[PDB]
């Protein structure tokens, strides 16, 4: 009827247009369930220590440490020297030195060209 | 925000949800009052024209073209309350909260100020003492043995009881602490 | 010596009073923001006679009273240009501060921090006029700067608001980008012209080159908000209504404006950067005119609107005419920032309701404000005799004599269709018709503070523009021979987008609905440009300078190369020198093998 | 020069000889006194240095630099007697010691007026700041970076040791003012181009240069609060120092030999202060700031002008300030909530409004505003590099909208927000955090008013 | 409080171990899925939908309100990427690959149209202005030992 709406990366796919929504199973409903029951889990163990009058401390989270943990230390433990990787590294690593380094050059060589016959202009260049 | 979610949406809740969201959008689009009013009547005949379909599949076809209908043609600048996740003046007093135990760090000059408050909080402060453990046995009765399956939290049930975890709940800043 | 370098360095070192007390006992009484008030209409009225000297004689003057660095044979003091633009800029400057401070002394009355309120009021105006006066490369980047910090201190005003934080920073960054042209003009004025001065940068720079110029223009779009740098201007609405009232409407925008304005000497002798002047201009003005016509927030209207003036501004600039791009600054400041305070009185006496869907009969309900914002609308739409009258009409005027781009000749009188256009949706939305907020009354506009604030803005907005266009001394030759249809082509197309507007807005009264089109789409959701370089070049800058910056590079490669390769091979070595099992058997025997090679390789040849 | 050596040596009898509970009063009481007896060597010349005796000497761009390391140690021992109060005497003393014994070989390292006695105090610096990492840090990563922050130095320095005793050698002294004035070019040879690379590295690895720089944010994170400091304030302008020192004897081969370090340090201020963007550690993020800023110090040294060593000689103080007072204020979070993630403790504007102002002071002095001295040594070194090649202003602009950018983000992510909900030990801001922070920084506001004292030997 | 069991480790093989992530990460088996087992270091960390900030439901009542997080519940990886300050993923009413189109095709017809009034302008049907001495030589710059060429202007 109407155009459609397709998703994308930074405009992802609204719930209520999502089919999975519209062909539910027991299975699914199982999965909520367990979901469900998850969370509160976690939200009742946050919640016994977070109103206990005695406690006077920030509470641990095991998932921010997790976190941080991973985003920082666990990295090069589960480093291997791949093609992807090796490309990928050497390309950021080089491909932009060298680039800079070639306009840099070229442009300081077009300068001292034109210094060596005289023709920049170079009056009341004093400072430097 | 005050009610533990459900493990999912039934049908009648997804309905009545489109129902709302398709209404304040048809208002946004219709700006006066009287042309709203005939609109949201048509709009209620639309809604009714299929309330006693008894056949779920197409219901579910019907629910998902509705949607698509509201994705079509919502307003791209809906009317938002202006304290409302989307409003204006969403969290514009959040700065101002500041919570209860920051008192506990007064200098005994600033609590020579205000004594009658501050011995009202202690007893305050008593009474949460004196209740705790009696919410924290309660709790662990009344639920199953393998964890709790909902978010839902239990009330007092005998007389000498409160609630169980009501302590921040209670004692929430305000809406305007200043 | 004669008053006025005393009057004009005194009009700029009394408004700094009210911060050197703001550790004593008046910052910490309910008296501070009367004072400031009054301070800065003092300040006002000291000013007010610089002017009327160079009313009288064209009185100029540069104060260079205190020497700071010498670096070889650069010298940078502080130096003050009291020229014409200064000393006519400043006592509008003022006055529309102290219209603004006394209504904030009613709009931020329920503020628990008006004291800093105030003070960072006050600071923004200081930074103002540093920026303003400036003789010197240095200092005009002082105020450069500061006003741009007191922009994002007053834009997370309310600290707890997530978007209010996310607005000061898309701000920030909006004017580094900037920024960047501003320091590209900075170091070329210095490596060239040997001087960061006004006076020797003019002397030097008879057929100025392009770079500099170029770099001044990015440095103004960045400030002013043009089409490239823009959509930081309508997010600045996040603070109270008094800052986007004193800063992000008269004043601050216009900063760009004047920093361009000040090197007209400069731009006479390029033609291609006022080319591209014109252009940024002339689409701007559209741009945001275009988008102000299907917006429902009030404020988000009026910063539309404020951003379409200042690209007009631009378009007056790229041809060659800024005193007039000056004297429309002058002009707007009053009528915008009036337009602002109604608007904000409308706000308060509707419980922070800023959207015009739910605003209905105000007509009879708020008198004052309704008659106050017609005649700012008046003023804005360049209805004839009123402030906007002197500036705005010629501006037009100038664009049609002149060897202009066709196109943005074009942009530039459709944007002035569509300034009537998008105020009188705000009139037809906001004050005409039938209640459309909540039943709870509260509606009240009969207080003395907002009563006055407004009115003596209300005064200008009527006569400064006849006051001051009669007084300056004319640097301009007139367009005295036109034709009569060329002469009234700016009220012509503004009564045609009065009639165009109102018939398409009264068209919303019928009980007929229909979807709508992609044109409107395309209008209000701002061309989809926040909607689209607002993520994914954040997204794409995010996502590599964690993937490739930090982890791939400096957490994995850079580690292998150095220090993990040569922890690797001495573990190696190490294990390889240091794993014999003790047995003489083997290590005589490579005691002979090493004296039968001893002989031959260093015995047989010495 | 002996009447600032010799207080700061009986600064250690005093120390050792103080009772349990007057250690710190009068070690920072004296270290004050010190600093304002080093207050008298900005009186320099316009010619020529302060040449005190045949083995010390001082010029416009040491006095600096003892300036604010004689300033430094009050601020260490004012930071340190908190986390260090269940310490031992014997701890104290021996900790007190360790920063006594880091001032002394300090000073007589920017007073040395040979490059030999220079190389043995530069590198005598590193014991006691190893000790102080090693023994005093929290975590369990400290002696690996204690580890990797002294073979980054020691590889790069000990071909600084062979080139200069073979420059003695060939020359016939390593005096630097006989130096300066016999000084003759290099031929655009192999040996003299390593040559040039070995009195060279030693000072690029302390910079650091990138790539060389990883050392860095493992050592200035799981440092104490004193060590983070004088890491960062002072121990990264010794590189700078040298370089500005040796590129005497250096030239011309530097003409063309700067080429790779360059581009190393102008891509590398747009990588770390891209890695400043993603940061989950508030003091991860500071130490990158740090080689961000010293990226461009490298420039101005590398492109060899006046105005380039100018504004380098005031970056590295106002970094050096900065980078403290920035080190301090996080301390005083870690403190509380006893970790160093950002998004633990949020909203703290609500709750600290003094602390609050002085991060938002920090962050504006960071991302060098006007008329800062940060603001003027970078640009002095962007108007520098733009006369060495324009299109170096693409980077330079590139940068200062970065930094701008990753400074408010921590300011916003620490300061604005809501306060979490469950860290209900957020003492008051006590009286020592807060005058830590105001001596921090009354000292880079007063200093804008005279840039002179502050701006080297070229001016 | 956490010990060795409970951090990151490599990249799950096993069915056992992907069972065992699940559970250290407090997930679900059937909803845990890691990165793919290439070089990057991600190993055992747990990816989650790409889904922003926004996105989550504001009237949920979250244990932190601003982040909207739940305090035992799994981190995105890219969660400081995500944090609402920062890039948004939240549906749009007009789709992408359309507002690019729409934006794309603005900018690029009126960077044209003002080309096209570059190679026509507009005008006035006047001759060029006229100044009196010698186009004003001395004034513009002086120079006045050069004796220039003399223009000269009649009434018409
Ligand atoms: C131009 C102004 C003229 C002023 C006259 C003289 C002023 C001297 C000030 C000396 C420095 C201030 C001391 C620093 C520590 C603050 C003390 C404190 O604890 O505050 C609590 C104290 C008690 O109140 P409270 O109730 O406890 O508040 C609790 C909360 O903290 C709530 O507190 P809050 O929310 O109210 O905030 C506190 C305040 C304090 O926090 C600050 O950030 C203040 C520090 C200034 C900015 C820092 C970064 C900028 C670096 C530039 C360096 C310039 C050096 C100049 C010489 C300095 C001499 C020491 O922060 C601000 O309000 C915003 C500051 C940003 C202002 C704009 C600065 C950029 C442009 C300015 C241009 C500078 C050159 C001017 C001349 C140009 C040519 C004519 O409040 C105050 O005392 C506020 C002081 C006034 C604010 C100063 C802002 C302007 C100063 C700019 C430089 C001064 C130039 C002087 C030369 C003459 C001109
Ligand atoms: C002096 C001699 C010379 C005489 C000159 C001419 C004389 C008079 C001629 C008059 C001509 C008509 C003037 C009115 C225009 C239409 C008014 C209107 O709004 O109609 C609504 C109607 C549908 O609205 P709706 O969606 O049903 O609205 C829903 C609700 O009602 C929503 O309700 P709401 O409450 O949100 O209110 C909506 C709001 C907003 O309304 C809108 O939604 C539409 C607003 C945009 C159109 C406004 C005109 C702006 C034109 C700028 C063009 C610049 C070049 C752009 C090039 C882009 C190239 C891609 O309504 C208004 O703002 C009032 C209407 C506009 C007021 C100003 C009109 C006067 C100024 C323009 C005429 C100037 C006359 C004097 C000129 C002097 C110098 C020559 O749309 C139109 O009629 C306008 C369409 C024209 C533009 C189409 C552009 C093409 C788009 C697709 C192209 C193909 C793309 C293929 C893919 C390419 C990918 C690369
Ligand atoms: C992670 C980052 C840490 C820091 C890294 C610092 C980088 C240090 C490198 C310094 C660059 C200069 C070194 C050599 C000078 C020039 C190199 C060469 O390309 O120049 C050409 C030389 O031609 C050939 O290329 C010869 C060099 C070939 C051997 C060098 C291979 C190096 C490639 C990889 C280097 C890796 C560096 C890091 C080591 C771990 C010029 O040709 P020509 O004018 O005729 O000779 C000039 C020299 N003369 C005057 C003495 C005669
Ligand atoms: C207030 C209470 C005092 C009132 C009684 C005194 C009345 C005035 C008498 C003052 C005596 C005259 C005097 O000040 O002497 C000049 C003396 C300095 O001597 P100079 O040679 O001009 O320059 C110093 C380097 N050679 O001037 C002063 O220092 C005092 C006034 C200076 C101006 C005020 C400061 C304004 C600038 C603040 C810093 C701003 C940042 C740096 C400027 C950036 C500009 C690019
Ligand atoms: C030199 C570099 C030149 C600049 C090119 C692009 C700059 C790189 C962008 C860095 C972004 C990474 C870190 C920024 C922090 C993240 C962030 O701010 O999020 C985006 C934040 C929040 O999104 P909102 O739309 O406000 O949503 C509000 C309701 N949720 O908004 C922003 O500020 C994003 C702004 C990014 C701007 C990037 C595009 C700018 C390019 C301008 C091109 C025009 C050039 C000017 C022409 C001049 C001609 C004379
Ligand atoms: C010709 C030969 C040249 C020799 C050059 C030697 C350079 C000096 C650095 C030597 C470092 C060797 C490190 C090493 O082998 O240790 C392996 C070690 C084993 O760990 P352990 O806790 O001791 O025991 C594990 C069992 N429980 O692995 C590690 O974790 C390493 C941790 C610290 C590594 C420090 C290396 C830092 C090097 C930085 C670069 C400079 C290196 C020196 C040369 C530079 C190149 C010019
Ligand atoms: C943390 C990593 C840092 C590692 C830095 C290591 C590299 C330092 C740079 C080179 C170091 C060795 C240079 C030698 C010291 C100077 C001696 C000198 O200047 O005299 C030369 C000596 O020149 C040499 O002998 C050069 C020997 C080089 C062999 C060792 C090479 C090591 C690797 C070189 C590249 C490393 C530099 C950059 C690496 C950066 C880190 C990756 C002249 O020889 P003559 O006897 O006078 O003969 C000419 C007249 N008949």
């Amino acid at each position: 009827s109407f155009p459609k709406y397709k998703p994308s990366r930074l405009a992802t796919l609204p719930a209520t247009l999502d089919p999975a929504e519209y062909d539910i199973s027991p299975e699914t409903r199982k999965a909520q369930a367990e979901r469900l029951a998850i969370r509160s889990r976690l939200k009742r163990e946050y919640l016994l220590q977070y109103n206990d009058p005695n406690r006077l401390g920030v509470i641990e989270d095991p998932a921010l440490i997790r976190w941080t943990y991973a985003r920082s230390a666990n990295i090069y433990p589960n480093f291997r020297p791949t093609p992807k990787t090796s490309l990928l590294g050497a390309l950021f690593g080089i491909g932009p030195l060298f680039f800079w380094y070639y306009v840099f050059k070229t442009d300081r060589d077009k300068k001292e060209k034109l210094i060596q016959e005289g023709k920049l202009d170079q009056t009341f260049n004093i400072s430097y | 925000a005050f009610s533990a979610p459900a493990a999912y949406l039934t049908h009648q809740q997804k309905v009545l949800r489109l129902y709302k969201r398709a209404l304040r959008h048809l208002e946004s689009w219709c700006v006066h009052r009287d042309k709203y009013r005939y609109f949201a009547c048509l709009m209620r005949a639309r809604f009714d024209e299929h309330k006693n379909e008894k056949d779920m599949v197409k219901a579910t076809q019907l629910l998902r073209q509705a949607e698509e209908e509201f994705w079509y043609g919502q307003h791209p600048q809906p009317y938002i309350f202006p304290e409302s996740p989307g409003g204006t003046s969403y969290e514009r007093y959040e700065c101002y909260k500041v919570p209860e135990w920051c008192l506990d760090d007064w200098h005994p000059s600033e609590k020579a100020m205000y004594p009658d408050y501050f011995a009202k909080r202690e007893q305050w402060k008593r009474l949460r003492r004196e209740s705790w453990e009696r919410e924290v046995k309660q709790l662990q009765e009344e639920t199953p043995p393998g964890g709790p399956r909902t978010e839902a939290l239990p009330p007092a049930r005998k007389e000498g009881d409160l609630p169980p975890l009501w302590w921040h709940i209670v004692t929430r800043p305000r809406e305007r602490p200043m | 010596m004669n008053p006025f370098a005393s009057l004009t360095l005194t009009t700029l070192t009394i408004l700094t009073i009210p911060i050197m007390m703001s550790n004593s006992n008046i910052y910490k009484t309910n008296l501070y923001p009367n004072y400031v008030k009054t301070t800065v209409s003092y300040a006002f009225t000291l000013s007010l006679v610089p002017l009327l000297m160079f009313m009288h004689t064209g009185q100029e003057m540069i104060i260079s009273n205190w020497h700071w660095m010498t670096l070889q044979t650069v010298e940078l003091s502080l130096s003050f240009k009291m020229d014409y633009f200064s000393v006519m800029f400043i006592p509008v400057a003022l006055f529309v501060t102290w219209s603004i401070m006394e209504f904030s002394m009613w709009y931020m009355h329920s503020d628990p921090f008006i004291n800093r309120f105030f003070k960072y009021l006050l600071l923004f105006l200081i930074t103002m006029m540093i920026l303003v006066t400036a003789n010197n490369l240095f200092q005009l980047f002082i105020g450069w700067e500061g006003v741009g910090i007191m922009s994002f201190l007053l834009i997370g005003w309310w600290h707890g608001r997530t978007d209010a934080n996310t607005a000061a920073l898309q701000a920030i960054l909006y004017n580094r980008i900037g920024d960047i042209g501003f320091v590209l003009s900075m170091a070329w004025f210095l490596t060239h012209s040997n001087a960061w001065d006004l006076q020797q940068i003019f002397m030097l720079n008879n057929e100025c080159p392009n770079m500099p110029l170029i770099g001044l223009l990015l440095a103004a779009a960045g400030k002013s908000a043009q089409f490239g740098l823009h959509p930081w201007l309508p997010s600045a609405m996040e603070g109270p209504t008094p800052v986007s009232a004193l800063l992000h409407s008269s004043t601050m925008v216009v900063a760009g404006v004047f920093l361009l304005i000040r090197f007209y000497p400069l731009m006479e002798t390029n033609k291609l950067v006022q080319t591209m002047t014109l252009c940024l201009g002339a689409i701007t003005t559209l741009f945001t005119a275009l988008c102000a016509i299907t917006q429902n927030d009030i404020k988000k209207i009026v910063a539309f609107s404020t951003s379409s003036q200042l690209g007009l501004m631009m378009v007056t600039i790229g041809i060659n005419q800024p005193h007039l791009a000056f004297l429309h600054i002058c002009m707007h400041a009053f009528f915008k920032a009036m337009l602002f305070m109604c608007s904000g009185s409308i706000i308060h006496s509707l419980n922070d309701e800023q959207d015009i869907r739910k605003m209905g009969g105000l007509y009879k309900a708020m008198p004052f404000t309704t008659t106050a914002l017609i005649i700012g609308s008046l003023a804005l739409t360049g209805m004839p005799y009123l402030t906007g009258f002197y500036s705005k009409d010629l501006i037009i005027e100038a664009v049609n004599m002149s060897y202009t781009n066709a196109w943005a000749l074009l942009m530039t009188l459709i944007a002035t269709s569509l300034t009537a256009a998008y105020s009188t949706r705000i009139i037809f939305f906001a004050f005409l018709g039938k209640p459309r907020f909540p039943p709870l009354v509260l509606i009240n506009e009969n207080n003395p503070l907002l009563i006055n604030s407004i009115k003596r803005l209300l005064i200008g907005s009527i006569f400064a523009g006849f006051i001051i266009s009669n007084n300056i001394p004319p640097m301009t030759v007139p367009n005295t021979t036109m034709p009569l249809y060329m002469k009234m082509t700016a009220l012509i197309v503004t009564i045609m987008g009065f009639m165009l507007a109102l018939e398409l807005n009264n068209t919303t009264y019928y009980l007929k609905f229909k979807y709508p089109s992609q044109t409107y789409k395309f209008s209000n959701m701002l061309g989809y440009y926040p909607s689209i370089m607002h993520r994914l070049p954040t997204y794409h800058n995010l996502s590599m300078s964690q993937k490739s910056a930090s982890s791939l590079l400096d957490l994995i490669w850079l580690e292998t190369i150095l220090p993990k390769t040569t922890s690797f091979i001495q573990m190696k070595m190490s294990i390889m020198v240091s794993n014999q099992k003790g047995l003489i058997k083997l290590y005589f025997l490579s005691f002979l093998i090493t004296i039968m090679i001893s002989m031959t390789l260093f015995n047989y040849h010495e | 020069m002996l009447k600032i050596i010799i207080p700061t040596t009986m600064l250690l009898p005093m120390t050792w000889m103080s009772k349990h509970n007057m250690i710190w009063i009068n070690a920072t009481v004296h270290s004050l006194l010190i600093s304002l007896i080093s207050l008298s060597l900005l009186n320099q010349l316009g010619e020529n240095s302060l040449n005190f005796s045949l083995t010390f000497f001082s010029d416009s761009l040491s006095a600096p630099l003892l300036v604010l390391t004689t300033w430094l140690l009050p601020l260490m021992l004012m930071a340190s007697q908190s986390h260090l109060s269940k310490e031992t005497t014997t701890r104290k003393k021996l900790y007190i010691t360790m920063l006594i014994l880091l001032q002394l070989f300090l000073i007589m390292t920017f007073t040395a007026t040979e490059l030999i006695l220079f190389y043995i105090l530069f590198e005598a610096t590193l014991v006691p700041t190893l000790i102080i990492i090693t023994r005093w840090g929290n975590q369990t990563e400290r002696l690996n970076a204690g580890l990797y922050f002294l073979f980054y130095t020691l590889a790069g320095s000990l071909p600084l040791l062979v080139a200069l005793v073979y420059i003695q050698n060939t020359t016939g002294s390593l005096n630097f003012l006989i130096i300066h004035y016999w000084s003759h070019p290099l031929s655009n040879s192999w040996s003299n181009i390593f040559m040039w690379l070995a009195c060279i590295m030693a000072f690029m690895v302390k910079m650091p240069l990138y790539g060389l720089h990883l050392w860095l944010p493992k050592a200035h994170v799981e440092a104490p609060i004193a060590g983070s400091m004088v890491l960062a304030a002072v121990l990264l302008k010794l590189g700078g120092y040298g370089m500005m020192r040796i590129t005497t004897i250096l030239n011309p081969l530097t003409n063309y030999m700067a080429y790779p370090f360059l581009m190393l340090s102008m891509w590398g201020m747009i990588m770390t202060s891209s890695i400043c963007l993603r940061q989950t550690d508030l003091k991860s993020l500071i130490a990158y700031s740090s080689v961000s800023h010293m990226a461009l110090v490298i420039v101005a040294i590398m492109i060899q002008t006046p105005w380039s060593f100018m504004g380098a000689t005031a970056l590295m103080i106002a970094h050096g300030l900065t980078s403290s007072m920035l080190f301090c204020l996080a301390n005083t979070n870690y403190e509380r909530v006893h970790s160093r993630t950002m998004i633990l403790a949020r909203g703290l504007q609500t709750l600290l409004p003094l602390m609050a102002t002085w991060w938002l002071v920090a962050s504006l002095t960071n991302l060098a505003l006007p008329p800062s001295i940060n603001l003027i040594g970078e640009l002095f070194i962007i108007t520098a590099s733009f006369s060495w090649s324009n299109i170096t202003i693409i980077l330079m602009g590139m940068n200062m909208m970065i930094t701008a950018l990753y400074s408010l983000y921590m300011l916003i992510t620490t300061q604005r927000g809501k306060y979490t909900h469950h860290i209900n030990n957020i003492k008051p801001s006590f009286t020592r955090e807060n005058a830590l922070m105001a001596l921090h920084i009354l000292p880079l506001l007063l200093l804008t008013l005279n840039p002179k004292m502050i701006l080297g030997p070229l001016y | 409080h956490v010990t060795k069991d409970m951090f990151p480790g490599p990249y799950p093989k096993t069915p056992e171990e992907r069972a065992a992530a699940a559970k250290k990460y407090n997930m679900r088996v059937e909803d845990y899925e890691p990165y793919p087992d290439d070089g990057m270091g991600y190993g055992d960390y747990p990816k989650l939908p790409d889904r922003s900030q926004q996105e989550r439901d504001p009237w949920y009542d979250w244990d932190h309100p601003d982040l909207r997080l739940n305090w035992g519940e799994p981190i995105h990886w890219d969660l400081d990427m995500y944090i609402r300050n920062r890039v948004d993923t939240s549906p749009t009413p007009v789709s992408w690959n359309t507002m690019c189109k729409h934006l794309f095709g603005f900018v690029a017809f009126m960077l044209f149209m003002f080309w096209v009034g570059e190679i026509y302008p507009s005008y006035q049907p006047v001759g060029p202005k006229q100044y009196p001495y010698n186009d004003l030589y001395l004034e513009r710059g002086g120079d006045p030992t050069k004796e220039p060429e003399p223009v000269v202007h009649y009434e018409i």
